[PDB]
């Protein structure tokens, strides 16, 4: 009992731990697509200029 | 893409406009120079000068 209730809060700890790293990736992955397609927007833009 | 569209077909005819009055513009030298020209193609079909 004891083991298990001092893996549950490692778990909990990690799980929090692995969802600030997914969250700190998916902002980096936002800020990658927002570029590429400011990107593409802008290269589209100068060939219709 | 929407605001490039807009401000190339302002420019489009901004560029419309000009370009009609430029040409009004030459069309004048053009009949300024077509006397010198007919003459010359007139000399040049009859095979000898005008």
């Amino acid at each position: 009992l004891a083991d298990a209730d001092a893996m549950h809060a490692k778990a909990l700890a990690d799980a929090k731990a692995e969802s600030e790293k997914v969250t700190e990736e998916a902002k980096q992955d936002s800020e990658r697509i927002a570029a590429q397609l400011s990107e593409q927007a802008g290269s589209e833009a100068e060939r219709i200029k | 893409r929407a605001q490039a569209s807009g401000e190339v077909a302002q420019t489009l005819t901004q560029a419309d406009q000009q370009l009609s009055a430029q040409g009004d513009q030459v069309r004048s030298g053009l009949e300024s120079s077509v006397d010198g020209l007919s003459a010359k193609l007139a000399s040049r079909i009859l095979g000898v000068d005008v």
